[PDB]
C-alpha cells in the first residue's frame, strides 16, 4: 500500500502444482494489494473503475495423441450475487494437427497465450483466468504462467 | 505424492468367471493409466492404455474403465491362460510411471 | 521381428557398478522413449528411469537418484543402465521396454509400454 | 464515468458481419466514453496525451489452399497534419506450412494476435486497427475480437 | 521530453542492425521521457512505483534448418547493486517441427512473441528485454519489434 | 474409377419421406466434404446442403431447414439425405457432389465441387 | 443476403467468335467464385474455380477473370461442345453456396 | 544424373548485352533457390547473383547492381543471367549453383552452394 | 560491411602434413561461414556448411571450426587431390554470400 491505494493485482501459477492451475502471491514480484481478494481461485474486485486485466499461460507437449488437442484460454467475470458468467477475454491455439504416427519423434513445441485489455468493473465481481488443458500447462520458469488487474480509475 | 492400491490382493475364480480388478489413486491422473498382465515367468504385456483404449492384439474381453481417481479392469471370460498377475501404471510425473502393487489371480 | 535382447546381469557384491545393456531390432529405435523396470524376487513390478529418443528428459525413481544413469546409443540402438554404489535391495530382474513417448507439460505420458525385453538377473549377493 | 474524467474507448467485432471487420460498441463489456469517438470504423481521439492502445484478433481455417497464407494484423495512425497511416503496431503469421493434399481432411486451425504499446497522441488523430484477411476473421465468441485505447495522463 | 513527468518509455529496433538487437528511441512514436534512461541496451527507472513493462519481438524464417529451432524473449530485471537478473516475463516458441526435405521449397514463416504484465520497480532497476536468436529478427517493418514501460503510479 | 453413385429417389406423395444415398468410390472419401445440389425441371441449379468430412459442419438452405437431414457413413463411405415433409417444389433432380472442403473462417470456400454423381429424380405430386 | 445476376441471360453466337459472360453480386464475395459447365441431360461440370483458375483437363479457351463483385468468363473460340448453360457460384455463407440464374449460349 | 547446364557466353563488345542460361536436370529445380557466381581469370572467387525459389528474393553484388538481372523457368527448369552494359571488369567464367535457400530472419543462410555447372566463359573484347 | 581475410595466401606442404588455413571476418557472422575447395579444371565444391558440418561425399581429413569472427579449415594429412584452392564464404547478408581471397595449398 506504499502505492497510490490503487487495487492492483498479480498472481503467479503455483509452481509445486501437480497439472492444475492454482493461482498464488507470495512470490518475487508478484503482488495483491489495495483491497483486491482472492478466494477460491478468483480475483475479487474491490472498487468500481476501469481496470486493465491480462494473463499469460504457457502450454508445452512432447508429440502429438490421437486425439484433437485444443488449447483455450479465458479470462471471465461473475458479477454479484449472478449465476452467469460473461466471458471477458479469450483466445484459441491448435497445436496438434495430425498425430504423431508409429516410428517417429515425439518432438516436442511450445504454445502460449497472452489476453489483455480494459474492462469496467464493479465492487464484488468474481474475475477467473481459467484453460481447458491443465495437463498441457507448462510452468518449468518463473514469468510464464500469471493473471493479473490493476484499477486506472476508481 | 500419489499412493496407487490395488484391489484386491488376491483374487480366485473359476475359468468363466468375470473379474473385477480395481486400481485407486490418491490424486487425480485424468486418463493416464495403464494395465499391464504379467504370467508367470514372462515379462509384462501391455493390456489397457489411458484408461479405456484396448492395445494391439488384446482380446476383446479385457476391458478398462475410470477416470481421474478410480479405475477398472474387467475380464468378462476368465481363460486357463488369463491367471497371471495384473498391475496398473500411473503415467504422471509425481512420482513418474508408478506401477501399483498388483493383483494375483488363480484358479479354484 | 520387433525385439529387445537385454545383457549385462549377474552376481556383485554392494559398492560395485555394473551395466546393463538392451539391444533393440525390427523398429526405428531412435524414435522411441525407453525405460527401465525391475522386479525383486517374489515382490511387483517398479519403475527405475526413463529417458526420451534423443535423451533430453532423463527421469528416475527416488531410490536410484544418484546412483543410477540410464543412457542411450542410437546408431547401436542399444539402451544402457549404469548401476554404480549397488545395494542389496537393488537385486532385482531388469525388464527395458520402449515408449512412444508422447506426453503433455512433460508430465503426463499417453499410451504405454508396449513391448519389452526377456530381462536379465541381477544378484547383489556379499 | 469515474472521478477522473479520462478518454477510453473498448470496442468490439461485429458479429452480424460477413466476413468483414468493423468496431462495434454496443453489447456487454464494450465501451466508448469522454470523447473518444468511432468514425468511418475507426477511434477519433479527443486529447493530447500517452495512450495505452491494444487489439487482439482470432482468425480460424480448415485446411490449406495452395497459395500461402499471410496473416497480418496493424494498429495505424493518422494525423491531423500528416499525409497518411503510419503503423504504430504490426504483427504477422504464417499458420499454412504447405497446401492440404487431395485425400487429405481439412482440419481446422486457429492463430490469435495481439497488440498493445503506449503511444503518444495529440488531439484529432485517427485510429485504425486493420487485418490483411478479413475472410479468416473468427468472431464465433465474445471476447476474442476488440480494439480499445485508454489516455494515461490527459 | 516532458509531457506531463510521467515516466514514460517505448523503444522501436534498430532497422539498420546487422543480426543484433539494438532499441532506439529517435523516432516518430518511440518515446523515453520523465526520468527514464536507456543506457547499454537498458531502460533505467527513475522513480520508484508500479510500471506496465510491454514488449514484441517478430521472427522471420525461410524453412527449417536441420537443427532444432526455438524462439524465446524475456524481460528481466537487475536491481541497484544487486548482481543477478531476475526474469520478469518470458515466452518460448517452437516454429520447426522437422527439418525442410531435399526437394522441398524453403517456404517462410513469421512468429511473434508478446510478453506484457505489471510489476513493482525501484529506482534505479535496469529492464532489458533480450532474445536468444537475433539471427531471425525481423524488423522489416516499423511496428513489429518494441519495447516499453510506463509508470502507473508515482 | 472415381465415381459417387445415387440412388433412392421416385414418386412420393406430398408429406411423406424419401431418403436418398450416394456411394463413393475410388478415392480417400472420409477425407472429403459432401454437397447436396438439386436442380428443379426446366430450372437452374440450387444448393441443398453441406457437411465436412467429419460432419462438424452442416449446412443447409433455408427452404429445405427443418426438413432435410445430410449426414455420412465413413465405414460404408456412403452419404445419405434425408427427406421429410416433401413439397411439391421439392420435385427435382438432385446430385451430390465431393468438396475439398478448404475454408477461411468456416464462411469462404476454395477450389469446387468437382465430381459429381449421376443423380436421382424425386417427384412429389 | 448476397444476391447473383448473370449477364446476358441468352447469348446466341456462331462458332469461333468470342464469348463473354458476366456474374455480378450484391456485396463483395472477394475471390470465392466458381464457374460451372452443363451440358443438356449431364451433371454439372467444374470449369473456374477462385475467380481465374482453371480447372484439370478444361481446355485453353476458357478463362476466368474479375473479384469481388465482378466476374467474367470469356471463351476466346467458340466450339460447338461449348454450346451448354454456365452459372457461377459464390463460395461465401451469407447466403451459402448460391448459383447464380444461369447463361446459356446457342447457335445463331 | 543430378546436374546443371550453363551456356551462352563469348566474346562480346562493352556495352552490348548477354544472357546466360543454366538447364536444371536430375532434381526438383522448383524448389531450390539459385546463384550465380563468376571468376575473373586467374583471380578468386566472386558472388554474382542470387534469387530465391519462386523469385520472391532477388540479390545482386554492388559490382553489377542496376545492370545484371537474374530470373527463372521453373516450367524450362532453366535460369538466367541478363547482362546489360557490359564493361572488362565483368571478363570472366560465370558458374550457376543451387542452394536449399534454409535461411534465417532473410539474412543468414544455412547449408551451401551444393552442385556446380561447369562453367560458360564470358570475354569482353577491348 | 563485411571484409574477409584468409591466411596465408599459399601453403607449402608436403603430402602426410596437416593443413590449418584461417578465416576471419572483421565482424561476426555467428556460425553461417562454408569452405570450398576448387581443383585446377574444375568448377568449386563445398567442403563444410555452417562452420562445422561437412558436406556429403567430402573425405574424413576436412574439417571446420570456429565462430563469430575466427574460423579454422583443418586437413589432418595432406593427399595429393587435396592440393587446389580453398575459399571460405561468410552467408550474411551485408554484404551477402561474400567469398574470401582464397588460400592455395601446393606442394613447393
Amino acid at each position: 500500500r506504499t502505492p497510490s491505494d490503487k487495487p492492483v493485482a498479480h498472481v503467479v501459477a503455483n509452481p509445486q502444482a501437480e497439472g492444475q492451475l492454482q493461482w498464488l502471491n507470495r512470490r518475487a514480484n508478484a503482488l495483491l494489494a489495495n483491497g483486491v481478494e482472492l478466494r477460491d481461485n478468483q480475483l475479487v474486485v474491490p472498487s468500481e473503475g476501469l481496470y486493465l486485466i491480462y494473463s499469460q499461460v504457457l502450454f508445452k507437449g512432447q508429440g502429438c495423441p490421437s486425439t484433437h488437442v485444443l488449447l483455450t484460454h479465458t479470462i471471465s467475470r461473475i458479477a454479484v450475487s449472478y449465476q452467469t458468467k460473461v466471458n471477458l477475454l479469450s483466445a484459441i491455439k491448435s497445436p496438434c494437427q495430425r498425430e504423431t504416427p508409429e516410428g517417429a519423434e515425439a518432438k516436442p513445441w511450445y504454445e502460449p497465450i497472452y489476453l489483455g485489455g480494459v474492462f469496467q468493473l464493479e465492487k464484488g465481481d468474481r474475475l477467473s483466468a481459467e484453460i481447458n488443458r491443465p495437463d498441457y500447462l507448462d510452468f518449468a520458469e518463473s514469468g510464464q504462467v500469471y493473471f493479473g488487474i490493476i484499477a486506472l480509475t476508481s | 505424492e500419489i499412493v496407487l492400491t490395488q484391489s484386491p490382493a488376491t483374487l480366485s475364480l473359476s475359468p468363466g468367471e468375470r473379474a473385477t480388478l480395481s486400481c485407486r489413486a490418491s490424486q487425480s491422473v485424468y486418463s493416464y493409466l495403464a494395465w499391464y498382465q504379467q504370467k508367470p515367468g514372462q515379462a509384462p504385456r501391455l493390456l489397457i492404455y489411458d484408461a479405456s483404449n484396448r492395445a494391439t492384439g488384446i482380446p476383446a474381453r479385457f476391458s478398462g474403465s475410470g477416470s481421474g481417481t478410480d479405475f477398472t479392469l474387467t475380464i468378462s471370460s476368465l481363460e486357463p491362460e488369463d491367471f497371471a498377475v495384473y498391475y496398473c501404471q500411473q503415467r504422471s510425473n509425481w512420482p513418474p510411471f508408478t506401477f501399483g502393487p498388483g493383483t494375483k489371480v488363480d484358479i479354484k | 521381428q520387433v525385439q529387445l535382447v537385454e545383457s549385462g546381469g549377474g552376481v556383485v557384491q554392494p559398492g560395485r557398478s555394473l551395466r546393463l545393456s538392451c539391444a533393440a531390432s525390427g523398429f526405428i529405435f531412435s524414435s522411441y522413449a525407453m525405460h527401465w523396470v525391475r522386479q525383486a524376487p517374489g515382490n511387483g513390478l517398479e519403475w527405475v528411469a526413463f529417458m526420451s529418443y534423443d535423451g533430453s528428459n532423463k527421469k528416475y525413481a527416488d531410490s536410484v537418484k544418484g546412483r543410477f544413469t540410464i543412457s542411450r546409443d542410437n546408431s547401436k540402438n542399444t539402451l544402457y543402465l549404469q548401476m554404480n554404489s549397488l545395494r542389496a535391495e537393488d537385486t532385482a530382474v531388469y525388464y527395458c521396454a520402449r515408449d512412444r513417448g508422447i506426453a503433455a507439460g512433460g508430465n503426463y505420458y499417453y499410451y504405454g509400454m508396449d513391448v519389452w525385453g526377456q530381462g536379465t538377473t541381477v544378484t547383489v549377493s556379499s
